[PDB]
């Protein structure tokens, strides 16, 4: 009856530290549609995130990219934090520059 | 452009 | 190429929570081109890609009025759906609708879809033919029934045969600069040690479009598709996309595996190693 989000959390452009990129989430595989998802920086929220239309694959199944502009360093940290009836409690993906 | 065909279940 | 006109409707009925809501979203290909949001301040067919602005008032008009009427359509579907499974009204539930045309490399109409779900499962579908259906179940029969003796199947013909090739043919045109233009994936091998004896080899595809790819590692010359993890084709933001495909390794077999990638901008498929 219900489907949980794939979730994959990387950047627009290859990560170069001081170089403006995009940091996006992208929701997959899900259904029902309503779902939840926040970017974060070092744990606390960003604001002004803003998301793909609602469509869906040949399975049915949702997607959804969520983005926000963003400047990489070494010591910052970004995540994906995303809930879905599917989920007991909000699950975080850490983006890894590398995946 | 879309189809204008009514679909009633 | 080949080409496609896909729309897509979903909607969501949320008891308590005011009527349905209904969105409807237009792609040629990859690209997306068209939005409708029931949701919206003022719900209107909006453009979501550059080529499409050029179009008159009479076709945003138009549009704006096809997907209200739709949009009410679908309220009463899902109304209709609750009737259908003996369902109540304190649940919510999802209609979902794809229809389009694909079109070969000459543009001439290779075939036409019109398919149905009801949360999240195949109700109904067009057939190939054009003029049958294929129930997924006796709720969906019930709606064949009706769909046949209102001789839908041909209206659906008449549209996919028509103005759906047509208009597609016409935004092929009017966008010839991206929708008629292949980006090859550009790729690169990387290598990371998992253990002493074990290392990670990622074959990377990024800024390609269309989303259809292929990335597979052999070893020695044969497929490790049981052994390779392959991450979902996923978008950039900037029209492209990206993919990996990884495979872990005996430390000094490095060599004896070759990454393999196939994809519509590309003359011939790519062979790529990791370069130490």
């Amino acid at each position: 009856i219900q489907r949980t989000p794939k979730i994959q959390v990387y950047s627009r452009h290859p990560a170069e530290n001081g170089k403006s990129n995009f940091l996006n989430c992208y929701v997959s595989g899900f259904h029902p549609s309503d779902i939840e998802v926040d970017l974060l920086k070092n744990g606390e929220r960003i604001e002004k995130v803003e998301h793909s239309d609602l469509s869906f694959s040949k399975d049915w199944s949702f997607y959804l990219l969520y983005y926000t502009e963003f400047t990489p360093t070494e010591k910052d940290e970004y995540a994906c934090r995303v809930n879905h009836v599917t989920l007991s409690q909000p699950k975080i993906v850490k983006w890894d520059r590398d995946m | 452009l879309t189809v204008q065909v009514a679909r009633v279940w | 190429g080949s080409h496609s006109m896909r729309y897509f409707y979903t909607a969501m009925s949320r008891p308590g929570r005011g009527e349905p809501r209904f969105i409807a979203v237009g792609y040629v290909d990859d690209t997306q081109f068209v939005r409708f949001d029931s949701d919206a301040a003022s719900p209107r067919t909006e453009p979501r890609a550059p080529w499409i602005e050029q179009e008159g008032p009479e076709y945003w008009d138009g549009e704006t009025r096809n997907m209200k009427a739709s949009a009410q359509t679908y309220r009463e579907n899902l109304r209709i759906a609750l009737r259908y499974y003996n369902q109540s009204e304190a649940g919510s539930h999802i209609i979902q609708r794809m229809y389009g045309c694909d079109l070969g490399p000459d543009g001439r109409l290779l075939r036409g879809h019109d398919q149905s779900a009801y949360d999240g499962k195949d109700y109904i579908a067009l057939n190939e033919d054009l003029s049958s259906w294929t129930a997924a179940d006796t709720a969906a029969q019930i709606t064949q029934r009706k769909w046949e003796a209102a001789r839908v199947a041909e209206q659906l013909r008449a549209y996919l045969e028509g103005l759906c090739v047509e208009w597609l043919r016409r935004y092929l045109e009017n966008g010839k600069e991206t929708l008629q233009r292949a980006d090859p994936p550009k790729t690169h091998v990387t290598h990371h040690p998992v253990s002493d004896h074990e290392a990670t080899l990622r074959c990377w595809a990024l800024g390609f479009y269309p989303a259809e790819i292929t990335l597979t590692w052999q070893r020695d010359g044969e497929d490790q598709t049981q052994d390779t993890e392959l991450v979902e084709t996923r978008p950039a933001g900037d029209r492209t996309f990206q993919k990996w495909a990884a495979v872990v390794v005996p430390s000094g077999e490095e060599q004896r595996y070759t990454c393999h990638v196939q994809h519509e901008g590309l003359p011939k498929p790519l062979t790529l190693r990791w370069e130490p």
